[PDB]
Order: C-alpha cells, then sequence, then structure tokens
C-alpha cells in the first residue's frame, strides 16, 4: 500500500 | 529477504496538457500494482493476481491517492522550474522511489525514499531515516523545508508502519507464488562461427527472482574478460531469462563448464554442452 | 542527461516453428522515458502490440517490454525498431531465435 504524503519540495 | 517498492514518474510536456503521472509497485520483483494519469479511467489497476482480492476500498483509496499524489507532483514540478530558473516550454521529469525491505524475521532493515530530477540524483533519504542526501544546490533548498517539515519523521512512520504490514501481507496472501522456488532451466547450445572458433552459449529460462549469476569456466577458472554477458531480462510471465557466452576454439569445448546460481536451485549448477 | 536505448529482441518461449509463442522486445537504459517502439513482421509494423507499466531502473532509466502473440514459422523474420530522441534513425534490431 503507498503512502499518503502530499509532500512539496 | 523481501521488499515492497513504488516508483513515481511524473513528466511535464509542454503541448501536450497536464504533466503525466505513472505510479508502479513491486513486491521484490512481481509488480501488483499501475497507475497512469493518461488512463481513459485514472485508477490504481491490479497487476498480480494475489492483490485482486484487496476490496474496493483499497482501490478506490488508492486511486484517490494517486491522484492526489499526480498533483502534487505536478506542482512540484514547477517548484523545480523555479529552483532550476528553467522554462516552462521545456520537458522535465521527477522520478521517486520508495519502499522497506525486511528479513526472514519479518522486520525492518532498510527504508528508502530517494528520487531524481531529469535523471540526476536530487534528494535521498539516508539509511537513519532521520538525513538527507541533497546531491544538488537546488535539492539543498529542498532538503533546508523538508528538516522544518519534520518530513523524515513521517517517512519513518509509513516505512517502519504501513510499509512492513502490508508487506507482510503481501508476502502471506501470495506466498505460493512470492515465496517459491523458481529455478532456471537450463540448457547450452553450441554454433561454430569460423573453422578456427565456436560459440558457446549457456541459457537459464524461467527463473525467479532475476538474480543469477551465469560464468564460463575453462578448466575450472572464470573466463570472466572472455564471456559476454546479455542483461537480465523479463519473459513476459513474470519470469527471467539470461545467457552467457563464450567463442572457444573448436575441439576445446569440454574443457569449459557453464555455472549457474540461484536461490530456486538445491546447489549451483554445472552444465556442458552435449549433442 | 539522456541515455540511448538498449535493444533485445527474443521469445518469452524457445521457439518452435507452427508453436503459438510470444515475441518481446525489451528496451532498458534510456532517458527521458518517451520512446517509440514497433515490433515488425517481415519489414510490417505489427498493428496490436502491448507493452508493460513504465518503470525504471537504480540509475534512473527506464524500461519496458513489448510484446505480441506470433507463431514462428521457417519463413517468417521479426525485428524490433526503436526511435528515441537520443536516436538520429530508428535502430532495427532483427529477432535472433537463438539470442
Ligand atoms: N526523495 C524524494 N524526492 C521527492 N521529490 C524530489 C524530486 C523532486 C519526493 N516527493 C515526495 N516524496 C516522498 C513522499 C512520499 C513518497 C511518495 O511521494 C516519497 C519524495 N521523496
Ligand atoms: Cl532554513
Amino acid at each position: 500500500h503507498s503512502i499518503t504524503y502530499l509532500l512539496p519540495v | 529477504s523481501h521488499s515492497m517498492r513504488y516508483f513515481y514518474t511524473a513528466m511535464s510536456r509542454p503541448g501536450r496538457g497536464e504533466p503525466r503521472f505513472i505510479a508502479v509497485g513491486y513486491v521484490d520483483d512481481t509488480q501488483f500494482v499501475r497507475f497512469d494519469s493518461d488512463a481513459a479511467s485514472p485508477r490504481m489497476a491490479p497487476r498480480a493476481p494475489w492483490i485482486e482480492q484487496e476490496g474496493p476500498e483499497y482501490w478506490d483509496g488508492e486511486t484517490r491517492n494517486m491522484k492526489a499524489s499526480a498533483q502534487t507532483y505536478r506542482e512540484n514540478l514547477r517548484i523545480a522550474l523555479r529552483y532550476y530558473n528553467q522554462s516552462e516550454a521545456g520537458s522535465h521529469i521527477i522520478q521517486v522511489m520508495y519502499g522497506c525491505d525486511v528479513g526472514p524475521d519479518g522486520r525492518l532493515l532498510r527504508g528508502h525514499d530517494q528520487s531524481a530530477y531529469d535523471g540526476k540524483d536530487y534528494i535521498a533519504l539516508n539509511e537513519d531515516l532521520s538525513s538527507w542526501t541533497a546531491a544538488d544546490t537546488a535539492a539543498q533548498i529542498t532538503q533546508r523545508k523538508w528538516e522544518a517539515a519534520r518530513v523524515a519523521e513521517q517517512l519513518r512512520a509509513y516505512l517502519e508502519g504501513l510499509c512492513v504490514e502490508w508487506l507482510r501481507r503481501y508476502l502471506e496472501n501470495g506466498k505460493e507464488t512470492l515465496q517459491r522456488a523458481d529455478p532456471p532451466k537450463t540448457h547450452v547450445t553450441h554454433h561454430p562461427i569460423s573453422d578456427h572458433e565456436a560459440t558457446l552459449r549457456c541459457w537459464a529460462l524461467g527463473f525467479y527472482p532475476a538474480e543469477i549469476t551465469l560464468t564460463w569456466q575453462r578448466d575450472g577458472e572464470d573466463q570472466t574478460q572472455d564471456t559476454e554477458l546479455v542483461e537480465t531480462r523479463p519473459a513476459g510471465d513474470r519470469t527471467f531469462q539470461k545467457w552467457a557466452a563464450v567463442v572457444v576454439p573448436s575441439g576445446e569445448e569440454q574443457r569449459y563448464t557453464c555455472h549457474v546460481q540461484h536461490e530456486g536451485l538445491p546447489k549451483p549448477l554445472t552444465l556442458r554442452w552435449e549433442p | 542527461i539522456q541515455r540511448t536505448p538498449k535493444i533485445q529482441v527474443y521469445s518469452r518461449h524457445p521457439a518452435e516453428n507452427g508453436k503459438s509463442n510470444f515475441l518481446n522486445c525489451y528496451v532498458s537504459g534510456f532517458h527521458p522515458s518517451d520512446i517509440e517502439v514497433d515490433l515488425l513482421k517481415n519489414g510490417e509494423r505489427i498493428e496490436k502490440v502491448e507493452h508493460s507499466d513504465l518503470s525504471f531502473s537504480k540509475d534512473w532509466s527506464f524500461y519496458l517490454l513489448y510484446y505480441t502473440e506470433f507463431t514462428p514459422t521457417e519463413k517468417d523474420e521479426y525485428a524490433c525498431r526503436v526511435n528515441h530522441v537520443t536516436l538520429s534513425q530508428p535502430k532495427i534490431v532483427k529477432w535472433d531465435r537463438d539470442m
């Protein structure tokens, strides 16, 4: 299962 | 002895619509899910048998998550444009691989979260799961921001948490394929290239996982520099192929043995050509 | 960085004339991800060809498997034609049932 993390760079 | 990996690819393409986002998921050498933003109806979809048993909350949630991830990666492509002072009419790529390796005991050995921009290293989570390796100045901006946002700890929460737990589940559900010994079906062929010489080729087919060693020996010593190796290639049916070839003086073939190592084998094979 | 695709044309199973099989063209080690792959039968583009999902290796280079059903014969000759940004002209690799 994929991670849930809307991460900006 | 096992691993789960997710590979995300985001590609900008001015004039060809929004940037494309593709995600694939692997357990060991077996792909089990896929996502493509270009599909008529973009959804996370099964690509292995043992995954299809997951219910609607798995496929719906992973679909919503991939659609969310795709938008964030599009945001990130734009941010990178600003970091590198690049044009919006240029085409670029973000590649991210993340996941966990667990031992035979089923416990975490190593976590991963590394990326590339346009084919070159960008930023990577270190083995401590607490620090970063920024590959350039633009990635040092990201590293700076991620340290403040405690990103590593949250990556670490996933990698120790859901990642290992779902990996353990996947390994159990597909224990019959994922944990089965599939040794290569081996043979040796022969084709004389001239009067002086001839070509010996050692085949290894239908094996899983992809890791294998094919070495030729003469009188018991490897012809490392003389042996032509091809890259291990997918058969198309979840198995892999490979062959090692060496060119030998016709008549001296029997001096040459092909040595095959695979984890699906009881002990290493030693092969010879036969007519 | 841009990398040129390595190409391997081969069959899923050891070829038998008259026996159904799969023709494969494995392209790997390339960057960027845009690429065009055609399977050819005696010089002619095979219409329905499929491919695996886009993925990449540890060095960030991409790989795809293009495949199609085929029944090999003595007469019939096959090839894979690949075009990429790193290639001035499409490269054509012929199928050798011993490679
Ligand atoms: N090393 C890295 N680089 C990223 N972007 C850089 C190349 C611009 C990046 N974006 C998100 N993540 C993690 C958050 C959850 C996982 C899936 O997204 C990974 C990332 N990890
Ligand atoms: Cl700061």
